[PDB]
């Protein structure tokens, strides 16, 4: 069970600083290095660095050089990346990959990603709303959120067929919006319940809300 | 530092087609030992990237025999033998012969399929949101090909522009199409001064367009 | 839920040779009720923490995992461990490109070598907690650390083995002293 565990994700003023976790299991923690990879929304992967757990050696990308520290602690198997004197331009998704100490087969383990939102405007949790059933679709619309990301799941991760959750599109407002559709059978509207589970960390909000067709 | 240029920087193919992706290095990937190391790995959309190829053409554990690399010096391939609808990803080449290590742009890869026509679907404002004063309109289009659509929104048969966000999902790797969602926002009053709610679309699986349309308060 | 896993450790190595005794003890929390030990391709088990093995046999290499129960409550599984039969085959040959005495910052290539009928190697160096295993699937495979620095200085030795049997291993190669500087 190879696994990379990363931190959630951040906002952070310009000219602050962010701190990514990147717990490891399921191998021996000093066999492999541990490099940090980022990636600019629309962008490609750009390398930062990595670390040797073994004795805490680190080498960076000379574009980070005296912004980036990567240190580590063997006794939880977590490397952690800190950038500082954030800028617009370093809004990424941060990803941690290991890399074997003797060999060169690196990142064949990958973290999940941990999206970074450099801003100075202010966290908003979203307005959740139903797209009521009128094959019959149906859903939730996400709206007035910042910063990224949102969760979206019907009926609390068993309904996964048929689900689109669009990319979000930024408003005008500066806040993100976006619509979370589920096609069905129009047979079991009568029946079948559906609730859309929203989670937006950054703010701590979660809401469940049922979807049901408006009644006359 | 050692660029890498990737090419194409996208391409389309059809199920079973051969696709060869390039990466040159700026200088020479043969280090002083004799040795180079260059890896390319596979991103599906909102995943982290998956290592294929390591040291130029070995295929690492558990990746399928369609996946082959080659090259040497500056020049390098990556080859697909036979594209799979599950393989719609951006691949990446990187180069860890010099430090700092860099990866090519990228090249998205598409599948070309049949054309299939959009189902729509018109969702009027929720009650709920109406209480705050704000009125969002969504037309969903449904699992179609190709990517180019229409959406044209008529209140009272007026056409609407500047007033809709439209927002495509990555194409899905079994059935090779993609979703659109359209959202038209006004406010509360300007949306109970009309009745005619249209989403009009247009697509080349529809021989006529395709309105979807309620009336406010049935 | 169920109780945090105990550890599971081989002493003096998980990697040993024929004939040579090893421990392997289960350790949870001091004062459990009942332990439990079993080997993966076993179809029975042991209600104790510890297994001695006076003398390796190829019939007791495998992965092995443990339990504690404590009050009624069992615990998660340990992590697996490998334990291997070394010895089993004839050693394999173990260099270094362009040389074992390399300077710092460049590569170095650990480059091992058999007869046709294993296609799989590890890299053992003195005082590491574990091997090191390659996806590589070939009489022969090479082992490069791509950026050499003082700390991969140490004795290394190179071990063949057959995915038929992937915990019986031969017995090490000659011992490679990579010193960098
Ligand atoms: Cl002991
Ligand atoms: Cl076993």
């Amino acid at each position: 069970q190879v696994q990379l565990v990363q931190s959630g994700a951040e906002v952070k003023k310009p000219g602050a600083s962010v701190k990514v976790s990147c717990k490891a299991s399921g191998y021996t923690f000093t066999s492999y290095n541990m490099h940090w990879v980022r990636q600019a929304p629309g962008q490609g992967l750009e390398w930062m660095g990595g670390i040797y757990p073994g004795n805490g050696d680190t080498s960076y990308n000379q574009k980070f050089q005296g912004r980036v520290t990567m240190t580590r602690d063997t006794s939880t198997s977590t490397v952690y990346m800190e950038l500082s004197s954030l800028r617009s331009e370093d809004t990424a998704v941060y990803y941690c990959a290991r890399g074997t100490v003797v060999g060169d087969w690196y990142f064949d383990v990958w973290g999940q990603g941990t999206l970074v939102t450099v801003s100075s405007a202010s966290t908003k949790g979203p307005s959740v709303f139903p797209l009521a059933p009128s094959t019959a679709a149906l859903g939730c619309l996400v709206k007035d959120y910042f910063p990224e990301p949102v969760t979206v799941s019907w009926n609390s991760g068993a309904l996964t067929s048929g689900v689109h959750t669009f990319p979000a599109v930024l408003q005008s407002s500066g806040l993100y919006s976006l619509s979370s559709v589920v096609t069905v059978p129009s047979s079991s509207l009568g029946t079948q319940t559906y609730i859309c589970n929203v989670n937006h960390k950054p703010s701590n909000t979660k809401v469940d809300k049922k979807v049901e067709p408006k009644s006359c | 530092d050692i660029q890498m240029t990737q090419s194409p920087s996208s391409l389309s193919a059809s199920v079973g087609d051969r696709v060869t992706i390039t990466c040159r290095s700026s200088q020479s990937l043969e280090n002083s030992n004799g040795n180079t190391y260059l890896n390319w790995y596979q991103q599906k959309p909102g995943k982290a990237p998956k290592l294929l190829i390591y040291r130029v053409s070995n295929r690492f554990s558990g990746v399928p025999s369609r996946f082959s690399g080659s090259g040497s010096g500056t020049d390098f391939t990556f080859t697909i033998s036979s594209l799979q609808p599950e393989d719609i990803a951006t691949y990446y080449c990187l180069q860890l012969t010099h430090v700092p290590w860099t990866f090519g742009q990228g090249t998205k890869v598409e599948i070309t399929r049949t054309v299939a026509a959009p189902s729509v679907f018109i969702f009027p404002p929720s009650d709920e949101q109406l209480k705050s004063g704000t009125a969002s309109v969504v037309c969903l289009l449904n699992n179609f090909y190709p990517r180019e659509a229409k959406v044209q929104w008529k209140v009272d048969n007026a056409l609407q522009s500047g007033n809709s966000q439209e927002s495509v999902t990555e194409q899905d790797s079994k059935d090779s199409t993609y979703s659109l969602s359209s959202t038209l926002t006004l406010s509360k009053a300007d949306y109970e001064k009309h009745k005619v709610y249209a989403c009009e679309v247009t697509h080349q699986g529809l021989s006529s367009p395709v309105t979807k349309s309620f009336n406010r308060g049935e | 839920g169920p109780l945090p896993k105990p550890s599971l450790q081989a002493l003096p190595s998980s990697l040993v040779p024929l004939e040579k005794p090893v421990t392997l003890r289960c350790q949870g929390p001091p004062g459990v009720d009942l332990y439990r030990l079993e080997k993966l391709s076993s179809s029975r088990y042991q209600d104790q923490a510890v297994l001695f093995i006076p003398a390796m046999k190829r019939s007791l290499a495998g992965r092995y995992r443990c339990s504690y129960q404590n009050g009624s409550l069992w615990s998660l599984p340990s992590d697996q461990l490998e334990l291997v039969a070394t010895g089993v085959f004839a050693k394999p040959s173990l260099s270094a490109q362009p040389g074992p005495a390399v300077s710092s910052g460049g590569d170095v290539t650990l480059q091992c070598q058999t007869r046709y009928g294993f296609d799989q190697f590890a890299l053992y160096k003195e005082g590491d907690p574990a091997p090191y295993k390659n996806p590589e699937r070939w009489y022969r495979a090479s082992f490069p650390i791509i950026t050499v620095t003082a700390a991969h200085s140490g004795t290394y030795r190179c071990y063949s083995f057959s995915s038929r049997d992937p915990y019986l291993w031969s017995a090490p190669s000659d011992p490679l002293e990579l010193v960098v500087t």
